[PDB]
Order: structure tokens, then C-alpha cells, then sequence
């Protein structure tokens, strides 16, 4: 016996991750991911309950952390546009409730020095690259698995990629009162974040509306020891849960 | 402490100038000076004026209002000799979702259930217009378009409307020139503020666009020579 | 306090080796090594007894897993016959019932990259380097303390030095119903086979008889960093247990 | 939960070291340092106790331990002279009682090399660079934060810088029955010997009379790995417990 990290098998659906290293767990809020809006309408329920199957662990594209970089973004509900069956459901039906749950991991031996900071940033507007009375035409605003990709992939028409100004006018070390955890190469490898349903109206398209911008940026740069590769890589798994849709016993096809 | 100086509600609740505006009335058409600022005037409420150029509320994601519209009436015109004789000043509260009227002598202003105050020039109104909001609170900030469908203006996001106040005056007589000064006070009443949002760096350059503007200066300062201090 | 792994004194007669990193334990089979083959013949016992001094942690030399190695092999029986007490006792009577203990080490530093596999097979009958009707004549079979030594010392007249047909016609991967145990660089260091007694005839001549062959073959190269030395040892040490011989009270001298 | 060793707030005065690797106590003897001296004179007590502020830990410069370095002595006492309120509780009485707690902190990383021995002699008399029927004038003696510093910083008219004779004529291996405790980089990095008082007359002026020289010196050579530094950090630091003063309600002014 010896240390005994929480990595045993986080077994969801198709998905058996059970990844952790430092398994220590920050919440968004004290609100946990929870299913139920209200109690009845006083009527017999044929809620729709996909928790049995969307509760599986999608992961993304793997992206390289190198000494020349700025910073990933991804539109969290519409990051998860063309796959999965929580996609399909997304188009399937056009409103939905969804509590997600964000772990990223980046590979790092123990000779790498740098540190990240991964925030969850709710509703996050964006700030143009024109800079004026106009913004993206959220076409270059989520382009799904790829992120805005801050990291020196500059463009015309759509958002800044400006990092200090993190597409918002705010403040890059200000950008904490939003959840947050710090990925330090000296202790840990991965952070976890859990994100509980947050709008306004209870129930909301996700295909229109883009409720949480997650982003992953390197606030000290990575030196890695030179004679190695200048490049780690970041994983970002998201596992949606206590996820709920509204089209129930409603919709046909709709093809896109 | 339980004392309401540090908390949400005395935080936002004061009352600011908004909507400096400057009418009058001549005649039917008289001269030609009818339709930009003379002979009504609408709004179109909105806080992105001056609640010091959109900062406190934006330091918060979701809030809700109950506000309070005190209109501030009074005769550019010198009231001291007269351009006062019974001048009574009539504002509208034309709530989200209604006709706006676009001409003094509308059908709109006298139209149904629309509120409409009248009160003396050089005095005021209160009012007390409870949370008219779309959703449940007020998205001050907010990512996502009105549909993929036709889709309402843009990202403005005007879907939450809290309301549009019209101006103007029942008087008559083009012999002279009078000139009236309007200015409502907004104040929030029973403030409840969600999801706290790191401020702005610079003064903004659009209203409802979180945009940040170009060719910027500096926001922050230089140390006094090096990381030497004093 | 912490890591509190069994490193403690195994001291027994001469020798006092307690040398184990991860010292978890694989046995041959569910018998462990036992002394009595019957209870009695309804008489008086004068039971030859040498437990209390042939039970001694009899090491060998070191090999040098290289590189370009591929294997060792001794016979165990008789891998001891020039040295200790044991061997005189082997020499000095002739049958014999010895269950072994066999300990494996190999010193890795951490930046060392293979894996090793130990294995122990019954009555590992040997293939020739002549491959046809005739085998070694049974003085290239066992060394002693030097072993086959597959690693690239072909000779002519006895056993085949082929390391995938170990000598057997059997295959490399196929081997593991055997009893055995891998040596990985990322987790162990060393390897322990607890082998019990193990013959269709209850006593036996190890000078005549070969039981077991121990091999310890690298599965997978190794990878050193480089600026290093290509070479890591390999250490094996025996200690009898429960080891019984048969003639008592009649052996005077034979020398060879 | 896992390794939990004694790192927690040591914090005392101004003084808030908690750098503890390995945080093992070796006290010089069985004695502890302890105030009082006696009990009473049978008579109401104004007894001097700055133990409430005299407990800080004054830390000392910093010395870099090369390859080509031989060691470094304090003159304990005398040490702290122009620093501290103890320095001016030394100059401002004459006469004091000093318990020490020395806390000797070298920086090492896991790759380097070496052993360090620190010891704590009592009265250490020192050997002249003479070598005659003359001693150093004690200017020369007792630097304070500096050292004797024997490390090839070699003088005339003062004490010999002799590390085998260790200005002592006595044996480097022979040191041992002194209390002293090895600082060995494959286990730690740091050490610590607690001093109670320790002198014939039961209270003395530390102006004067120097209690306690302390050496860290090493007895094995430091070999970092070639392209690092060929220098490690010795941090000294001094924590004088349960001391006491004798100039009661009595000293005005000396200048010096």
C-alpha cells in the first residue's frame, strides 16, 4: 500500500476513461449538475431522460501545447455539433438542458516547467477583430473539435485573438472569478471542472445559443528541457451529465 | 455587517441622468423643424448610456430591476419671465412589444393601455415599472443570436426590453418659441445580481457587443522605474 | 512513515540478502516447498535433515544484459555442484529431494527502458544444434554458474542456441504456463519463483538428473539513455528450501 | 494522504521559517535547553526573560559549497553579535545564558553527490596558523556571519586553516563524539542539533568567552553532473531557546 489516487474506473456508457492524477475535484458552484427544473405539472411524466445514454466521455482532438503559443477556445454546446448522439439529439430536437463536465489532462513528464490555466466562462461574448459596431457572424465563432485556436491563427471578419483581452475587454489575471483551476506541471497534470446548467430561461436551444466558452491558456510559457520536443499536448474530455431535451415524442427528421 | 452600503441592492439602487433630451411644440407644421428632436421624443430605454458608461452592471452576467423612472421636466425656455404658462408635459412608458409613436399628434399616445403620465413643466413624476423582462432576468451579457431562423436584428439582443419612454407636449399656438429640457433619473429597485464577470479593460466602443476597441493605450501603468519600489 | 515495503532481514545461515524491491511473490504452483514425502515406515527416524544448513541464499555470478542478448540458461539441480556445502552434499551421496527458491535482480536506474522474463520449466529436455537424431552428451548441457549463455555463443556439437524454440521446439510467447514472472523496467527490479519439489520418482540423483532449466530471456531490448553504459546485470541468487537428501549413515567418499 | 513529514508553521517572532525535508531532531545530549538555572534565592522575581523575543530564527548568509572546498566555522555566540535584538541584548548586558537550536539547510537537487557533516563542538580552542607558543589575538577568531571559512582562504597571524587537524589537533573521523549529524544527499538536505547551555560558570558573558564554534564541513566531495553548477547553497540558522540575560533593571549605555 502507499498513495491511493481516486483513478480507479470512472466507467461511463462507451466511455472508460479513469484517467486522474491528483483526482481532486473543483465545482463550478455549490450548485452540483441536477436534473430536475421543477417537481410535475400535477400529470403522469414521459420526461425525456438520455442520461442513460449521453452520459459518455466525448473527447476532443488532442492540441499541442508549444512555447509559441497563445491559447485554445471552444464553444462548449456547440463543440459537440457533429457527433456524438448528444449531436444528434442537439439537432434532433431543438431545445435542451445540459450540465456537462470538462477534464482536461496535457501529458507532461516531470522535466517540463510551465503552468496553464483553464476558466469556464459563461455566456462569454466575443470581441471582433474589427473592433467596432460589428462582431463575428458566428460562423468563424465555433467551429466545433478545432476551438477559435487563439494560438497565432489570426483572420479577418470574425473574433480577435487577442489573449490578454481573452475576446471580452476584460483582464487576463482578472479572468478568475469564473471557475478556474490551475494546471502546475510541478504538482499536477489534469484539471476537472463541473459545470452545472446555467441560462436564464430553463430550457434553451443549443443549437442557437452558445452557453459556455471553455478555454485552456498557458500563462507561463512551457520550457521544456532542451534536447526534447518544444510541443505537450492538451486533452479535453467533456462528459455532459444530468443532461435533459425537450422534444419529446415530437420531432421527425430534420436534416442539416 | 447586515448594513446595506457594501451590498448589491444599495450598490446599483441610485439614481443617474439618463436621456438629456430637449423638445418643444409650435404648431401643427408651421416652420420646418418637426421631426428630429422637436414636437416628441422617443428612447427606447436602455442602461448603455451612462450608468458610468455601462461599468457596475457589468461587473454582473444576469440582474433584475424593479426600476424607478423619475422624470425631471423643465422650460429651457427662460421659465424665470414665462414659457411656463400651464405647460404640461406629457411622458409615455410604451412597453416592450407595443407601437412606438413616430409623430406628436399620434394615435399612440392616447391609445389604450399604454401608461401615460402628465405633469408640470419644472416638476417631476415618479414611476415604478416592475421587471419587464423576457427572460427571467435581465442577460445585461449575452453570447448567442435571437434564431437560426429569420432570425431578429443581430446580437444586440434588444429581445430583452425593459421598455421605451416617449415625450412630447399638448400645447398649441405657433406665435412664439418655447423650448422644454427633459431628463429622467433611473433608479433599480430590488437589485438581484447573478454570475460575477471580470470588469472591462477599456471605456466600451458598442452598446450590447461586448467589443473591445481598436488602437488602444495602455491600461495598465509602468512601474516607477523598475520592480524596485519607492 | 509510508512506503513500508518487505525489506526487512531475510537472513538464514551464511547468508543475509534482504534485498527486495516490490517484494510480492509468485509461488510455482498451490504447493509450496515441503519436506516430508510420507510420514513414516512405522520406525524410529534418523531422517537426514539438512535444512538447518543447506538452506543458505547461494548467489551466482552476474550477466551483463547487453543490448545484443537474448538469453540465459542453467540447469538448477546442477547449477550448483562445484560450490557450497550443497554440492558436496549432491557429490557426497547420490539421491537427493531439493525444492528451491529462486530470487532474480536485475539493477535498473529509473532512465532504463525493457522488460525481462523470468521463467521456470520442469524437465526442460534440450534441443540440439545438430537437430536431428542425437542431442548434446550432456557436457555442454550444464555448465554450472555460466549456464547456456543463448546470447550469441554458438557452438557446435551440443544444444541450439535458437531463443525462440528455447531449446524445446516450443514458442517464445507460448511459454507462460510455466511458471514466471516479468521483470519491467517501469515497476520491478527483481523477480521471485518459489519452487516446489517437482518429480515422478519421490528421490532422486541430481548428478544424473537435470529438473529444472531457469531461464531469464529479455523479452523486450533494452533501451538505455544514451551516454551511458549499453549494459545492465543481472544477479540470481538460490536458496534450497525444505531440501532433504537420502543417503544417511552410509556415504564415506567419492571424489571427482 | 501519503508522505506527511514535520513541515507544518514553525513559525516564532518575526520568524516563519517551516523548511523542514526529513524534519529527524538530534539534540546534543539528554539535556534539552532549559531556563532556569535554579529555582529562586527565596525573594520576589525580576528575572530577565526575552524568550519572547529572542526565540527568532536569525538565518546567516548563505555559502556555497564548490568542489574545491574545505569548510566553514562559527564562533556560535559571536556569531550573532552585530545583528538582532540578541546582538544588542549581548553589547547592551554582559553576562547571558544561551540555549541554541541550529538549523543547517543545504539546497541540493536529486542529482548531486556528496555527504556534509556538521558538528557542534563545545570551547572549541583554536589552532594558530603560528603554530607555536601563540594563539590568533581573537581578531581574526570570530568574523560573525562569515566564518572562519577554511575553505582555501589562508591567512597569517591567526588560527591555522588545517581541516584535518580542524585548528584543533584532533582527527577529522575522530570528531564524531561531538554531536553532529551527516547531511547525505541521497537521504537529506538539511539538518539540525539542539544546544543546550554549556559552561562551568553557570552564567557568562558571550562578549568574552565563545561557547560553541560550528562546522559544517565536507567529508565527501561534491560532484554535480557536468553542465550544471559546480556550487550548492549551506544556509545557517540560528534559533537561541529558553535564553536569558543577567543584567537586570541595570544597563543604560555602551556604545561600540
Amino acid at each position: 500500500c502507499g498513495y491511493s489516487d481516486r483513478v480507479q474506473q470512472i466507467t461511463l456508457g462507451n466511455s472508460t476513461i479513469t484517467t486522474q492524477e491528483a483526482a481532486n475535484a473543483v465545482v463550478c458552484y455549490a450548485e452540483w449538475p441536477e436534473y430536475l427544473p421543477d417537481v410535475d405539472a400535477s400529470d403522469v411524466n414521459k420526461t425525456s431522460k438520455p442520461d442513460t445514454s449521453v452520459c459518455r466521455f466525448y473527447t476532443l482532438d488532442s492540441k499541442t501545447w508549444t512555447t509559441g503559443s497563445k491559447g485554445w477556445c471552444w464553444k462548449l454546446p456547440d463543440a459537440l455539433k457533429d457527433m456524438g448522439v448528444f449531436g444528434q439529439n442537439m439537432f434532433f430536437h431543438s431545445l435542451g438542458r445540459s450540465g456537462y463536465t470538462v477534464h482536461v489532462q496535457c501529458n507532461a513528464t516531470k522535466f517540463h516547467s510551465g503552468c496553464l490555466l483553464v476558466v469556464v466562462i459563461p455566456e462569454h461574448q466575443l470581441a471582433s477583430h474589427e473592433g467596432g459596431n460589428v462582431s463575428v457572424k458566428y460562423t468563424f465563432t465555433h467551429p466545433g473539435e478545432r476551438g477559435i485556436d487563439l494560438s497565432s491563427a489570426n483572420e479577418v471578419g470574425g473574433p480577435v485573438k487577442d489573449v490578454l483581452y481573452n475576446m471580452n475587454g476584460t483582464l487576463l489575471g482578472n479572468l478568475l472569478i469564473f471557475p478556474h483551476q490551475f494546471i502546475n506541471l510541478r504538482t499536477n497534470n489534469t484539471a476537472t471542472i463541473v459545470i452545472p446548467y446555467i441560462n436564464s430561461v430553463p430550457i434553451d436551444s443549443m443549437t442557437r445559443h452558445n452557453n459556455v466558452s471553455l478555454m485552456v491558456i498557458p500563462i507561463a510559457p512551457l520550457t521544456v528541457p532542451t534536447g526534447a520536443t518544444p510541443s505537450l499536448p492538451i486533452t479535453v474530455t467533456i462528459a455532459p451529465m444530468c443532461t435533459e431535451f425537450s422534444g419529446i415524442r415530437s420531432k421527425s427528421i430534420v436534416p442539416q | 455587517f447586515n448594513g446595506s452600503e457594501t451590498d448589491v441592492e444599495c450598490f446599483l439602487g441610485r439614481a443617474a441622468c439618463v436621456h438629456v433630451t430637449e423638445i418643444q411644440n409650435k404648431d401643427a407644421t408651421g416652420i420646418d423643424n418637426h421631426r428630429e428632436a422637436k414636437l416628441f421624443n422617443d428612447w427606447k430605454i436602455n442602461l448603455s448610456s451612462l450608468v458610468q458608461l455601462r461599468k457596475k452592471l457589468e461587473l454582473f452576467t444576469y440582474v433584475r430591476f424593479d426600476s424607478e423612472y423619475t422624470i425631471l421636466a423643465t422650460a429651457s425656455q427662460p421659465d424665470s419671465a414665462n414659457y411656463s404658462s400651464n405647460l404640461v408635459v406629457q411622458a409615455m412608458y410604451v412597453p416592450p412589444g407595443a407601437p412606438n409613436p413616430k409623430e406628436w399628434d399620434d394615435y399612440t399616445w392616447q391609445s389604450a393601455s399604454n401608461p401615460s403620465v402628465f405633469f408640470k413643466v419644472g416638476d417631476t413624476s415618479r414611476f415604478s415599472v416592475p421587471y419587464v423582462g423576457l427572460a427571467s432576468a435581465y442577460n445585461c451579457f449575452y453570447d448567442g443570436y435571437s434564431h437560426d431562423d429569420a432570425e431578429t436584428q443581430y446580437g444586440i439582443t434588444v429581445l430583452n426590453h425593459m421598455g421605451s419612454m416617449a415625450f412630447r407636449i399638448v400645447n398649441e399656438h405657433d406665435e412664439h418659441k418655447t423650448l422644454v429640457k427633459i431628463r429622467v433619473y433611473h433608479r433599480a429597485k430590488h437589485v438581484e445580481a447573478w454570475i460575477p464577470r471580470a470588469p472591462r479593460a477599456l471605456p466600451y466602443t458598442s452598446i450590447g457587443r461586448t467589443n473591445y476597441p481598436k488602437n488602444t493605450e495602455p491600461v495598465i501603468k509602468k512601474r516607477k522605474g523598475d520592480i524596485k519600489s519607492y
